[PDB]
């Protein structure tokens, strides 16, 4: 995982929804929600930080090479299609078609939410509660566009284009200097090129079979989706709550209670609400937290694993470490390691 | 309040706003209209057959009627009715004119003018242990008045007994008129009354000359429960029009809100009023008087966050509206430039062709800047310059030079 | 925090102990919930800060007091040494690297058949500079003569993809 | 937690429902805010 | 350090023993109690 969710909230519709009695009760708190919302940009914005560092650790933008004669080794697996709207690969498609997001988009109308589709909709829910999603910075298409210049680089130049200046080599003088990288004599991968570049077709093609089949092996990416709307659920939830007050609608108690009387009911139902949103933000802080160091160690795998070869054991998969290939992946990275 | 600028101003407790983005409060739609919708009763609840009747009952055999479709405009009580007590404990007073009440029931008896402290949900003594209980989570109104004008006799009036010498306290709104001879002491009594053995009932002195303790009081308790059922006892406040697809602030059956009111297609059971979410709040609602089901919408939807090249630099701002999409809207205003990015409705900035580095993190692949007569433009950021590797299979690019670089790295 | 006043003296100076006492407990609620919240915020930054030195703290041992083979992490390019830099609460680290500046192109091939035998760079590559090859390192373009001592013999010339014939020299 | 006793049984005892309710409410108010500073320090030691 | 101790609360018995109306009264939160739960059994499989 790279990313996760980057939520917003607002406070006072939280809290007291369209009651101003409740809003200026709420006004007597102030700073809590200032503090609660900038620990939220932070969030939002480190995530943002972290697929920057993950995905364009290049800026030299590397296309496809037209002939794609790399003595024998097959990447059409892992490289772009420009048939399909998004320049992403078909491992890249699969990958994105196992991971379902809460919601497909991020612009929901008024509208649609309109009727009886505000509590069937767990977003509109959401969103009628002041809990709003804000999307990445850089879209599915950007990052896919940044795996390719990595897949590029790594295929055409190897190893050079990660200390720049990308240096063309064929790939089997790239594969021989790989193999010397693990203590084996290069004649060995020039006497069996056929039959490397075989299996490493064969092994591609059963990542594309265990990809497409029901077994997902994705399933960090939608805890961390599942987490983020877990949470944000429960939030939604916990407003039924009375918190010691005769009830946990603020309108109930504004049509049945006097001022002096409802005061302290909706200042019961303000401290609780605003207890809920600290806890929120204090999870979504511990979790963001985790998902640095996650992104932290994936770029630290790109910059070792697919910009060079690592003499690392087991950092980049099992075995001698041959290179590594990155793909994009919903709210992550894909890193297929060949040893 | 003056524009999104100036709620950032606030927000950010400063005067200067730097270069950036940032998320304000949601977009608010303040309702244009109050509409009130009561069931149509005309007549006045019996006022006269409560607090005007003739002969009251025993506390021990206090008496209870049902209140049903009526007004309850109590002011009409002004005119000849005095209360010494007038405790609400579920409602407010001042709320009292503008609620519907579900199953009102009014206990009216006669007890001294000490034991009056007693009609509460938690006292102890004579009244509330053996004679009337309330409940402790008891939602009404308690009234007691002196009737020493009407319920005393010079000779004594007799007629108002009381239930002493009780084996167990009384349950909440539990009545108990048997006679059975008491038992205080160990000796079984017969039916018969005897050292030990006393008749359970008492009745007062109740004389013009006693003292204000001693003197009859009359007290009527009325119960009833708020804003959970179809309830038929409502206060005098006359409904409006109904008001649909538009957001208004409702008064449906004492139950206050603010939203918009659509058709709803819930069918709702003949014993319920009112529909809840998961969150507890009011979502549909029976009309009184139309007898349709009604769904009730928040007003306040979407997210808005406003982008300023900074305050040092210029005024101008750029709003964009995350739920909205500009293709009447629900924005503060659509002044010329409109580009409706993905991730919502930018409205103040110039939409370009060109690519340039990110400058203030718009989302979806959008950014903003400040450029040059001087405004705020929106584009798709660039990724980086285009290349082309001279891939050949036996073509090999080697360095010729090189160049001794160091660089920064801040931890 | 739902109490009469935000000042203790106020409360002290309106209110008897009895009607002071929920208001002082509002209060007390209140700024301790406010640093619990700081301390928990406290706590993460900490974490936040342990990490990034403990990342200060390997890159001191294998850039300054190593040379790293790890790519990127003692700067960009070719790792040659860093120096590391006092800061306020914080380390500079000037990473020294090598980068390659000026390439030609060449045309190179995988082995090089001479009497029926292929032959391998074992150092480097391959490269000719129109009508003679050379064998040269690989990040820096220095040609040389491809002799035996530069070479190594591995099987026929039948099996290479690739493979030119040239004349090696003894 | 602000309240007449820290014991339950004690209030129970010493007062009927309505007036042990506020009681229960702070204790319980207090007793959750406690476990949650436990549950966020755990967290916290668990990521550590 | 590898692992640390996996723990278990029974938040309505932390906050009200064997209560019966404080129970009741509690139940009056509910999630809370849900969520901290989940957290530690979070912590408690990461441990694992
Ligand atoms: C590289 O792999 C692709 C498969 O991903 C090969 O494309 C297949 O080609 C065969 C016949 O050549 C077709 O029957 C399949 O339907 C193709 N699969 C596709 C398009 O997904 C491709 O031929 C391989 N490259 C080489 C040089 O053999
Ligand atoms: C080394 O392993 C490879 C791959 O397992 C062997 O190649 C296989 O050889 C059998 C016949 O012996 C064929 O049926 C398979 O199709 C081959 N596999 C592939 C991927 O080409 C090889 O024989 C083994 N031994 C040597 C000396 O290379
Ligand atoms: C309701 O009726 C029951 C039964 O008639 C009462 O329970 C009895 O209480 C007396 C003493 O008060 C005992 O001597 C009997 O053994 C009990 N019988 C049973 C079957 O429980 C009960 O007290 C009454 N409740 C009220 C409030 O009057
Ligand atoms: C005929 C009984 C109808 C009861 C309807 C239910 C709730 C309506 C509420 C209160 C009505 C009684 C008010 C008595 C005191 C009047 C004000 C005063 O003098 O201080
Ligand atoms: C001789 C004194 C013994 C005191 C023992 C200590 C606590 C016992 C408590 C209360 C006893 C006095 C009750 C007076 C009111 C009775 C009920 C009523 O009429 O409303
Ligand atoms: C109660 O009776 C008195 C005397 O007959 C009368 O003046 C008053 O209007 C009556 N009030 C009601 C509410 O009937
Ligand atoms: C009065 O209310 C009834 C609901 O029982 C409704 O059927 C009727 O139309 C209403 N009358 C008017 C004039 O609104
Ligand atoms: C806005 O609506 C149009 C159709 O009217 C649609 O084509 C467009 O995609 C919508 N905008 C977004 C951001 O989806
Ligand atoms: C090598 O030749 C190609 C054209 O075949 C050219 O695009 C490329 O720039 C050349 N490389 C160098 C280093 O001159
Ligand atoms: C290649 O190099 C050799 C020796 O340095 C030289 O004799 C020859 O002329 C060169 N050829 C070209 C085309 O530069
Ligand atoms: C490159 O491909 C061509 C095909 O036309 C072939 O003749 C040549 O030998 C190949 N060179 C190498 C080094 O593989
Ligand atoms: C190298 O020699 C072999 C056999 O002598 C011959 O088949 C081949 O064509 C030669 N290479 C070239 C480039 O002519």
């Amino acid at each position: 995982p790279v990313s996760m969710t980057k939520t917003s909230v607002d406070c006072t519709m939280y809290i007291c929804g369209d009651s101003t009695e409740c809003s200026n009760l709420l006004l007597q708190y102030g700073s809590f929600c200032t503090q609660l919302n900038r620990a939220l940009t932070g969030i939002a914005v480190e995530q943002d930080k972290n697929t920057q560092e993950v995905f364009a650790q290049v800026k030299q933008i590397y296309k496809t090479p037209p002939i794609k004669d790399f003595g024998g080794f097959n990447f059409s697996q892992i490289l772009p299609d420009p048939s399909k709207p998004s320049k992403r690969s078909f491992i890249e498609d699969l990958l994105f078609n196992k991971v379902t997001l809460a919601d497909a988009g991020f612009i929901k109308q008024y509208g649609d939410c309109l009727g009886d589709i505000a509590a069937r909709d767990l977003i509109c829910a959401q969103k009628f509660n002041g809990l709003t999603v804000l999307p990445p910075l850089l879209t599915d298409e950007m990052i896919a566009q940044y795996t390719s210049a990595l897949l590029a680089g790594t295929i055409t130049s190897g190893w050079t284009f990660g200390a720049g200046a990308a240096l063309q080599i064929p790939f089997a003088m790239q594969m021989a200097y790989r193999f010397n990288g693990i203590g084996v004599t290069q004649n060995v991968l020039y006497e069996n090129q056929k039959l490397i570049a075989n299996q490493f077709n064969s092994a591609i093609g059963k990542i594309q079979d265990s990809l497409s089949s029901t077994a997902s092996a994705l399933g960090k990416l939608q805890d961390v989706v599942n987490q983020n709307a877990q949470a944000l659920n429960t939030l939604v939830k916990q407003l039924s709550s009375n918190f010691g007050a005769i009830s946990s609608v603020l309108n109930d108690i504004l049509s049945r209670l006097d001022k002096v009387e409802a005061e302290v009911q909706i200042d019961r139902l303000i401290t609780g609400r605003l207890q809920s949103l600290q806890t929120y933000v204090t999870q979504q802080l511990i979790r963001a937290a985790e998902i640095r160091a996650s992104a932290n160690l994936a770029a630290t795998k790109m910059s070792e694993c697919v910009l060079g070869q690592s003499k690392r054991v087991d950092f980049c998969g099992k075995g001698y470490h041959l290179m590594s290939f990155p793909q994009s992946a919903p709210h992550g990275v894909v890193f297929l390691h060949v040893t | 309040a003056l524009d999104p600028l100036s709620e950032t101003k606030c927000t950010l407790k400063s005067f200067t706003v730097e270069k950036g983005i940032y998320q304000t409060s949601n977009f608010r739609v303040q309702p244009t209209e109050s509409i009130v919708r009561f069931p149509n009763i005309t007549n006045l609840c019996p006022f006269g057959e409560v607090f005007n009747a003739t002969r009251f009952a025993s506390v021990y055999a206090w008496n209870r009627k049902r209140i049903s479709n009526c007004v309850a405009d109590y002011s009409v009580l002004y005119n000849s009715a005095s209360f010494s007590t007038f405790k609400c404990y579920g409602v407010s007073p001042t709320k009292l004119n503008d609620l519907c009440f579900t199953n009102v029931y009014a206990d009216s008896f006669v007890i001294r003018g000490d034991e009056v402290r007693q009609i509460a949900p938690g006292q102890t003594g004579k009244i509330a242990d053996y004679n009337y209980k309330l409940p402790d989570d008891f939602t009404g109104c308690v009234i007691a008045w002196n009737s020493n004008n009407l319920d005393s006799k010079v000779g004594g009036n007799y007629n108002y007994l009381y239930r002493l010498f009780r084996k167990s306290n009384l349950k909440p709104f539990e009545r108990d008129i048997s006679t059975e001879i008491y038992q205080a002491g160990s000796t079984p009594c017969n039916g018969v009354e005897g050292f030990n053995c006393y008749f359970p009932l008492q009745s007062y002195g109740f004389q013009p000359t006693n003292g204000v303790g001693y003197q009859p009081y009359r007290v009527v308790v009325l119960s009833f429960e708020l804003l959970h059922a179809p309830a038929t006892v409502c206060g005098p406040k006359k409904s409006t029009n109904l008001v649909k697809n538009k957001c208004v602030n409702f008064n449906f059956n004492g139950l206050t809100g603010t939203g918009v009111l659509t058709e709803s297609n819930k069918k709702f059971l003949p014993f319920q009023q009112f529909g809840r979410d998961i969150a507890d709040t009011t979502d549909a609602v029976r009309d009184p008087q139309t007898l349709e089901i009604l769904d009730i919408t928040p007003c306040s939807f979407g997210g808005v966050s406003v982008i300023t090249p900074g305050t040092n630099t210029s005024n101008q701002v750029a709003v964009l509206y995350q739920d909205v999409n500009c293709t009447t809207w629900r924005v503060y205003s659509t002044g010329s430039n409109v580009f409706q990015t993905r991730a919502g409705c930018l409205i103040g900035a110039e939409h370009v062709n060109n690519s340039y580095e990110c400058d203030i993190p718009i989302g979806a692949g959008i950014c903003a800047s400040y450029q040059t007569s001087q405004s705020i433009i929106a584009y798709t950021m660039s990724l980086g310059a285009e290349n082309s590797v001279a891939y050949s299979n036996n073509s090999i690019a080697i360095p010729t030079n090189f160049t001794i670089s160091v660089t920064t790295e801040i931890l | 925090f739902g109490a009469i006043s935000s000042v203790l003296n106020d409360i002290l100076s309106r209110l008897d102990k009895v009607e002071a006492e929920v208001q002082i407990d509002r209060l007390i609620t209140g700024r301790l919930q406010s640093l619990q919240t700081y301390v928990t915020q406290q706590l993460i930054r900490a974490a936040e800060i342990r990490a990034s030195a403990n990342l200060a703290a390997t890159k001191m041992s294998e850039c300054v007091l190593g040379q790293s083979k790890r790519v990127d992490f003692c700067g960009k390019g070719y790792h040659l040494m860093s120096f590391p830099q006092s800061a306020p609460h914080g380390v500079v680290f000037l990473h020294v690297t090598y980068v390659p500046a000026q390439e030609k192109n060449f045309t190179t091939a995988p082995a090089i058949c001479h009497d029926g035998k292929a032959h391998f760079p074992r150092e480097g590559v391959f490269v000719s500079n129109g009508t003679h090859w050379f064998v040269t390192q690989r990040n820096f373009y220095e040609p040389q003569i491809i002799t035996t001592d530069n070479t190594f013999v591995s099987g026929n010339c039948d099996v290479v993809i690739g493979i030119v014939n040239n004349t090696v020299y003894d």
